[PDB]
């Protein structure tokens, strides 16, 4: 009520917010396991 | 271009014209003064003749 | 990428002379806004060749911007073309520069100090849409702060200390609330008229507001209002101007020179 | 309509402008030649 | 959680989750590039 | 004698004035107005609300960090003595890192600390930055006063971040202290062969320079024509009274020309702007491509000369 | 020329002295009797700093050089009297002649403002430049007895003076009057960029807007800071920060070598010598 | 508990509480890329 | 991508867009001046 | 930008026709400045 | 993913987007003329 | 603004961002043949 | 004699005697800058 | 030449001439006494 | 050439004029004072 | 859009030309001298 944003509309919006994020997650794992074959940190 | 003398359409000919005249004359300044800087290019003090 | 660009030029030399092209495209933008008011200019220059010449000096004027006003007030024009204006005054010489002695009686001239511009004839409004320079009996809920002394009822003497007077209401601005005028009942027509709180020296102690601009008979020649409850900024102009031609016109010393 | 300039205007500037602009071209290539001739730089 | 968007606007929300996205990654790259063992424009 | 309009008189109080409205979605203002007198006298009486959004909240924990990190070394300086911490309190400061550690992390007394005040406050101030972005953008006002205060930050990120970073070295920072820092002040002058010879630390002079004689101009312009209500400027702006008028005439008879009661506010913001852009640039270009200010002015003619009247002999020169 | 609003306000009366003989416009300014006195005390002025430039320290130091160009005082040997014209006297009659067309401006705008019936503001604003311009080369030369204690006339010369009448003091920073005058200075320039951008922001609003309003400015501020000081006051406390920084610049200077002759950092030592630390 | 956001803004505490935890968090990495022994990106 | 003069003025562009190119073209230039390398105002 | 796509078209054709021109010419003086002295 | 540019603004996200990648693009630019590794000016 | 015209734009940014992607794919695998930074 | 038509010659004197008391401060200063006829010695 | 004064007007012009004449007088006695072989108050 | 005056005020132009030519003579005897080759006030 | 009619811009630039083409004269003679004096080339 302190966004005006209805249940149906925050229902879609975190789909597509949650979906965006998997995806950029996917891009961060897949370039901290290539970091980690140029140079392991731990 | 077929047509580039549409350009006077969106840019007045008489202000482009001020603005060419000093910006060339400007530009003309600054590169007489950057070979004045340069030992070979200073025709004032490279003693030839 | 090194510090030296020639043998005498470097990257610091280079950046000073970047700055000064810069600048001097700044000064002239800055120019450009300037003359979007009171040009083009009005010179003899105009005048004798019949208007064929426009004098704007350099940089020429720039394109007209607009500023659309609040509630639907109209759109005004900076670099806006103004009506030709006569005014009330002869040259007291006829060579270029010299000054003009107004005719008539000074202060009801409209000339030099007294002089003002044609403003329009509407309210200044709050953000709301109410008149914004209103008396406090309209403006209820505004209030003189406890540790004031309430203009109310004051005495109000001209510049040779003769009462001029009372101090019937108080004008307020309501998006800001300060004081702006003070209406002030004639003791001579039994008129009221307004007197801006620029021109007001209050007397706290004596309960008395001094007005060094204009002597006392001089109140009843102040420019008034169409509607008493609400002041235009045609009127605000008026009235101000009025006073401040006082300043130089209320007597013949205030013109000089001191020797 | 822009800039007040008709189209047989525009024309007519175009057309001078080129004129003028392909002389000061003219003059600078001389210029450079003779600049050239006198201490290249390449 | 669908309903964190009925608390945070979407817009402004992303606007801001961007931007701190952004300078935690300008930051995490220039301690990279501040650390002489992770340095990657040295050459070596 | 006449008013002056430097105080006011008489003071009026009406309902404290909640603000415009801010559009859907947005935090309530906080804080319950109140009206100071002598607050009032000088200017507006009436102090609040504020409005603290998420944007202001992050920049308040940020820049306390910031604060305390340095009030705890400064502490920690004078061995938690708090009597010696107020006595010292002006010489007091948090150095930056030594400059044998490069731009590493040196141990937290070694200049670590620093490194965290100095992120911290940087944070807090690009994120104070967005608020101003977002309070003038709410309000439907243009940014120029985030412009302005970008190029506030763009000199402090020189000062402490931009610059030390070109020279790989935080030992050229600036520490966070009342007098330490105008130790750096003076030493990056005397370092760089005297500052007064870098041209665009004279340039941020005349604008800062500038920025008193415009203010003072301007100020004492709007206060001779109030008295034709020259301070409520948006009116003069949009609908030019006597006041703008007199003001403009004013100084065309004094020099020759004048601005309009809109474009002196664009001097005004221009030479504000200016003072830091020039020093965020003058200080940028010092160590990087300047190493001796002074040597660089006589270089390009620019230091005069003087009669030889005192000379010493260098005893390096054997 | 004149302002397309100017002609109703071109009136006779207002000057201070002269009266109708000098009454009169050049172009755009205003001319009065101070207007002739200023224009030729500057003019001598200006004529004697191009000669002494003309000859500059010595025949072979002369330069045209404009940052090169410097008109120095005389040697302290001298004290408070006149110096030979090529040893400091050139700089003395030049002092002079810019007291008279400073002072003269400053009278002229009088006249201006008499002939406007506006406030006296801008002749009292400029009286404090005026004033820290008569303490660097009066006051404070007479206070430390001699005509050389005054700025040399060059662009660049002059700021070898302040650098080492700076260094004198060995950390000029210090100095308390100095620290008060730069808070002044440093204020003046965000408070006036505050204002620029709070006039042109509600003049200039977002695209498609209409002009803001008066609630608007300060409800702007009232949002970031909590505090609106007002259309009106904003000018009071730009002229109030700008007077305050060269009174106290002024004050900074006029301790300096007079008042204090220690470094500065030393003054502090009555703050370090309290009894309760 | 519970109760305890009818006293507490959900908006502004939430806001207030992960702008603190990114600000402790990055403390933390701080102070231990300061300490030598627990730097991870050295040799 | 005719489309992008839709929301991009055509007069505001261009001369925005000179005046980017020449100050960039005068970078490059002042650029390889500084280079040794690429000097070519040295004998 | 009151440009409806009436008058963007041809704009854009001599706009792309320009930039073709130009970017034709700065590919010869970057050709003649690699003949001239390669920076790879 | 469409639905992004209901809020943001194509006309101000394009400007923006092209004034920051620019900076970004002569920022790593200027990062690798200071690094001697990638310094492509030295002639080596 | 509207419904439709996010899809209008959406398209043509993406295959904007497209081609300067692999401008600077193209880019990058030049730079890495010239002189690698891994 | 035709001179006071254009000065008031009640503003000329004032003028007048402003400009010869100048011009006799500046002939005495330039005197005593002089050492040979500096008379204070 | 009587017409000169149909052009600069005999107010403007009588006192401004006076003026520069005057300075003009003080410049050349200044650079006189600034010139040793001409300082006729060397003694 | 007598239509010059039709273009340019002949009071502006002589002010300006004027005004140039007393300046210009000024620089060129400054100019020759600060020579010592043709400073005429040496000896 | 200067309020100048055909003929006087035809006949301002006739004489601007000659005057421009003398002035150009006059300046390629000095130039000529200066060659003479001092070649700079
Ligand atoms: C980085 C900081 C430092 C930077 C470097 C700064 C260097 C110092 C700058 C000095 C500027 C001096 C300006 C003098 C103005 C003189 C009056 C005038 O005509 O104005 C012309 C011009 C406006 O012309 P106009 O009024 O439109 O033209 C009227 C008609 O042309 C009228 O037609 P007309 O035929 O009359 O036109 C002739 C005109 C021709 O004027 C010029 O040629 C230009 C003169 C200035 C160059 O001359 C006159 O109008 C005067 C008539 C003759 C009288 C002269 C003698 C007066 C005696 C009475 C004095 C009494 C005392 O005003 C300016 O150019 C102002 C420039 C401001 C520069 C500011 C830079 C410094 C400040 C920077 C920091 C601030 C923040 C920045 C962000
Ligand atoms: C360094 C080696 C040479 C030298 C190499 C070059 C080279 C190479 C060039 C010049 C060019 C110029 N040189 Mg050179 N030049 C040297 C030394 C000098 C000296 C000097 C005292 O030492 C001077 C004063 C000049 C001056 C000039 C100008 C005549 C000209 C630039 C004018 C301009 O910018 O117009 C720009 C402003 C305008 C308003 C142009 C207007 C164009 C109009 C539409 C065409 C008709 C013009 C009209 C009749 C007015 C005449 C103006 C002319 C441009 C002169 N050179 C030395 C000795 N010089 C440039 C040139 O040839 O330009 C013509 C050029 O390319
Ligand atoms: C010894 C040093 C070790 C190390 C030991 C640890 C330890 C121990 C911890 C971390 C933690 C973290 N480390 Mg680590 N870490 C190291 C090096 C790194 C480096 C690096 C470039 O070297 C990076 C970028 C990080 C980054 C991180 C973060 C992912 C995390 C802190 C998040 C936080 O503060 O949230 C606070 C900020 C907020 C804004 C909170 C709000 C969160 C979001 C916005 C809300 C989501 C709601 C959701 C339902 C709740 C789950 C959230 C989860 C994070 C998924 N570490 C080295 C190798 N690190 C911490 C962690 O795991 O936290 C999860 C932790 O305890
Ligand atoms: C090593 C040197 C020392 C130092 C030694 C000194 C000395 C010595 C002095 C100062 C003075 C000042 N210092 Mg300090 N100062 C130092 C470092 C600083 C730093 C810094 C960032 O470190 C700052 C911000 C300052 C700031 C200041 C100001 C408070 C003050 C200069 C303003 C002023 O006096 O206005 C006053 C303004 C005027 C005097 C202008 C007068 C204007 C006149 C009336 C009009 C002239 C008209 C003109 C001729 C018109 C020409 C016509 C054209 C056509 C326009 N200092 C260092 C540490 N400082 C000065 C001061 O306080 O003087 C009072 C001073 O003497
Ligand atoms: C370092 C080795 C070489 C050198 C290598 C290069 C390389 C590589 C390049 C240049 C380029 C340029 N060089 Mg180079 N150049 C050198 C030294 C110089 C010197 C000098 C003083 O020595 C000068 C004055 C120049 C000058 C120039 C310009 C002609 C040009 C930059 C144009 C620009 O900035 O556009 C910015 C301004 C605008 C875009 C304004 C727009 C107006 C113009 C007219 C656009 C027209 C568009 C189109 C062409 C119109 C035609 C359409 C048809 C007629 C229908 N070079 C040295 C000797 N130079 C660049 C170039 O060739 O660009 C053309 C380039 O790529
Ligand atoms: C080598 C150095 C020589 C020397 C060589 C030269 C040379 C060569 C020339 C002069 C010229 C002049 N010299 Mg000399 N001169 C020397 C030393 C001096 C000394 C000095 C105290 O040492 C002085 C005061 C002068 C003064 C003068 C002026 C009389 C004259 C420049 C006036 C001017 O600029 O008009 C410009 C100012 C104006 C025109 C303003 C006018 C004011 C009024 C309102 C307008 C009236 C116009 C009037 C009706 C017509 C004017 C012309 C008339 C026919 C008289 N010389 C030394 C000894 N001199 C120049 C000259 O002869 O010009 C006539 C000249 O060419
Ligand atoms: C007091 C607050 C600030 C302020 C205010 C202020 N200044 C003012 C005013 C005001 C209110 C005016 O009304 C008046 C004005 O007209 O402004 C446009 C002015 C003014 N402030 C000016 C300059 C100025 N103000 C400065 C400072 C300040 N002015 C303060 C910071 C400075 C600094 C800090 O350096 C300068 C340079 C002028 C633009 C103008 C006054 C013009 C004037 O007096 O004209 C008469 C003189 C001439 C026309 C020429 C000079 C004649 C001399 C004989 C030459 C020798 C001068 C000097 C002794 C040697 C050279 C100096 C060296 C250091 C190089
Ligand atoms: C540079 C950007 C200029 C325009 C701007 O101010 O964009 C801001 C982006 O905030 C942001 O970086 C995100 C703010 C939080 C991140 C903190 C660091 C920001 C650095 C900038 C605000 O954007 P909106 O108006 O909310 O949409
Ligand atoms: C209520 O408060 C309490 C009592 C709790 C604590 C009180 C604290 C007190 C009294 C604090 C007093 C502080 C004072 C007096 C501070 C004075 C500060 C001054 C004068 C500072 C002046 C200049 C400082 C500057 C210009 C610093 C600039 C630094 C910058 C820009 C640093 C940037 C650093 C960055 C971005 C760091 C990057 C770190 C990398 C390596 C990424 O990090 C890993
Ligand atoms: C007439 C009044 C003055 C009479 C005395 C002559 C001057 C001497 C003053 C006092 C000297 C003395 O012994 O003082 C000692 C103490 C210890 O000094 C101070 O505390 C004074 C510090 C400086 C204050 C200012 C002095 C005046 C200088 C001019 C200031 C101008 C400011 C405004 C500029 C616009
Ligand atoms: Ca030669
Ligand atoms: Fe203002
Ligand atoms: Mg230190």
């Amino acid at each position: 009520s302190m966004t005006g944003l209805t249940e149906q509309e925050a229902q879609e919006f975190h789909g597509i917010f949650v979906q965006s994020m998997t995806a950029f997650f996917g891009i961060v794992v897949i370039a901290h396991i290539l970091a980690w074959l140029w140079r392991p940190w731990l | 271009s077929p047509d580039l003398w549409k350009i006077w359409l969106l840019v007045d000919p008489r202000r482009i014209l001020i603005a060419v005249f000093a910006f060339l004359t400007v530009l003309g300044l600054a590169i007489h003064m950057i070979l004045l800087s340069t030992a070979e290019f200073n025709w004032l003090e490279d003693g030839v003749p | 990428m090194s510090a030296a660009i020639t043998e005498y030029m470097d990257v610091a030399q280079l950046t000073i002379w970047a700055f000064w092209f810069f600048f001097a495209g700044l000064i002239i933008y800055l120019r450009r806004e300037d003359k979007r008011e009171g040009y083009p200019l009005d010179s003899d220059r105009t005048e004798r060749s019949g208007g064929r010449v426009k004098v704007v000096g350099f940089p020429d004027l720039a394109e007209p911007k607009t500023f659309v006003l609040p509630h639907n007030a109209g759109t005004v024009m900076a670099p806006r073309v103004e009506a030709p204006t006569s005014i009330n005054a002869t040259p007291v010489a006829p060579f270029p520069g010299a000054p003009f002695e107004p005719n008539g009686d000074p202060m009801l001239s409209g000339f030099g100090p007294s002089a003002s511009p044609d403003r329009a004839k509407h309210c200044d409004l709050t953000f709301e849409g109410l008149p914004k320079i209103v008396p406090l009996r309209v403006a209820t809920d505004f209030s003189i702060a406890e540790r004031d002394p309430d203009p109310r009822g004051m005495t109000v003497v001209g510049l040779d200390g003769e009462v001029a007077g009372t101090v019937s209401d108080v004008w307020v601005d309501r998006s800001e609330p300060q004081i702006r005028y003070l209406e002030v009942k004639v003791a001579a027509g039994g008129k009221n008229v307004l007197l801006p709180i620029g021109f007001s020296r209050f007397d706290k102690k004596a309960r008395k507001v001094k007005v060094a601009a204009i002597k006392a008979a001089h109140f009843a020649n102040v420019p008034t209002l169409a509607k008493p409850d609400q002041i235009t900024l045609y009127e605000e102009d008026k009235v101000c101007a009025y006073y401040a031609g006082g300043k130089l016109y209320a007597t013949a010393e205030r013109a000089g020179p001191l020797l | 309509s822009m800039t007040g300039l008709t189209e047989e205007e525009a024309k007519e500037f175009h057309g001078i402008f080129t004129q003028s602009m392909t002389m000061f071209f003219g003059i600078v290539i001389i210029a450079h030649i003779l600049a050239w001739l006198w201490r290249p730089w390449l | 959680m669908h309903k964190i968007w009925q608390i945070f606007d979407p817009r402004r929300t992303l606007v801001a989750l961007f931007g701190f996205l952004f300078v935690l990654g300008l930051l995490i790259h220039f301690i990279l590039l501040s650390s002489p063992a992770f340095n990657w424009l040295s050459g070596s | 004698p006449e008013y002056q309009n430097i105080f006011t008189t008489v003071q009026v109080r009406a309902p404290a004035y909640p603000g415009v409205p801010l559009p859907k979605g947005s935090l309530p203002r906080i804080g319950k107005p109140i009206f100071s007198y002598w607050a009032g006298k000088i200017g507006d009486a009436q102090i609040g609300p504020i409005y603290l959004g998420f944007t202001g909240t992050l920049s308040i924990i940020f820049g306390f960090m910031a604060i305390f990190i340095i009030g705890f070394n400064m502490l920690a300086s004078v061995d938690w003595n708090i009597i010696q911490f107020v006595k010292h309190f002006f010489w007091l400061g948090l150095e930056p890192p030594a400059p044998q550690y490069g731009l590493t992390i040196p141990p937290l007394s070694e200049g670590g600390w620093w490194l965290m005040a100095g992120f911290f406050l940087t944070m807090s101030i690009l994120l104070w930055w967005v608020r101003t972005y977002k309070r003038a953008e709410a309000l439907g006002m243009s940014q120029h006063l985030s412009w302005a205060f970008a190029a506030a930050i763009f000199f402090y990120l020189s000062l402490g971040f931009i610059r030390p970073v070109m020279m790989g070295s935080w030992a050229e920072a600036v520490p966070f202290g009342i007098f330490p820092h105008l130790d750096w002040t003076a030493a990056f002058s005397i370092r760089y062969g005297n500052l007064y010879y870098n041209p665009f630390h004279m340039l941020s002079i005349a604008f800062l320079y500038g920025s008193a004689l415009l203010f003072a101009m301007h100020g004492a312009t709007i206060l001779a024509v109030s008295r034709f209500g020259g301070d409520r400027e948006i009116d003069q702006i949009t609908d030019r009274g006597t006041a703008a008028e007199r003001a403009a005439i004013f100084w065309r008879w004094t020099m020759g020309f004048n601005a309009s009661m809109e474009s002196i506010h664009r001097w005004a913001w221009w030479c504000a702007v200016l003072t830091v852009i020039t020093a965020g640039i003058g200080i940028l270009l010092t160590g990087t491509v300047v190493e001796n200010w002074y040597l660089w002015a006589i270089k390009h003619g620019v230091a005069p000369a003087y009669p030889e009247v005192v000379t010493a002999v260098d005893p390096y020169a054997t | 020329a004149m302002l397309s609003f100017e002609r109703k306000y071109r009136v006779r009366g207002g000057t201070l002295i002269g009266g109708d003989l000098f009454d009169f416009w050049v172009g755009p300014f205003y001319v009065g009797f101070f207007g002739v006195a200023g224009f030729f005390f500057a003019l001598l002025g200006v004529l004697l700093i191009v000669w002494g430039a003309t000859i500059g320290p010595n025949a072979e130091l002369q330069t045209y050089n404009i940052w090169q160009i410097s008109i120095a005082p005389p040697d302290l040997s001298y004290g408070l009297g006149m110096a030979p014209m090529t040893e400091g006297g050139l700089w003395q009659i030049i002092t002079i002649c810019a007291i008279g067309a400073f002072v003269s401006w400053a009278l002229r705008e009088v006249e201006i403002c008499r002939k406007l019936g506006i406030g006296f503001h801008i002749p009292f604003a400029f009286a404090f430049a005026i004033g820290a311009y008569l303490v660097l080369v009066v006051v404070r030369p007479i206070l430390m007895g001699a005509w050389g204690h005054g700025f040399p006339y060059g662009i660049l010369s002059h700021l070898d003076w302040v650098s080492n009448v700076g260094y004198q003091f060995l950390h000029f920073h210090y100095n308390p009057a100095h620290m008060l005058a730069i808070t002044f200075f440093f204020t003046n320039c965000l408070a006036l960029s505050m204002h620029g951008s709070l006039i042109l922001s509600v003049t200039n609003p977002q695209k498609g807007e209409e002009v803001k309003t008066s609630e608007h400015e300060n409800t702007f501020f009232r949002d970031i800071v909590g505090y609106s000081i007002g259309a009106l006051a904003i000018h009071r406390l730009g002229l109030f920060l700008a007077l305050s920084a060269v009174f106290w610049s002024a004050v900074c200077i006029v301790i300096s070598g007079p008042f204090w002759t220690r470094g500065w950092p030393e003054w502090w030592n009555w703050w370090l010598e309290l009894p309760l630390w």
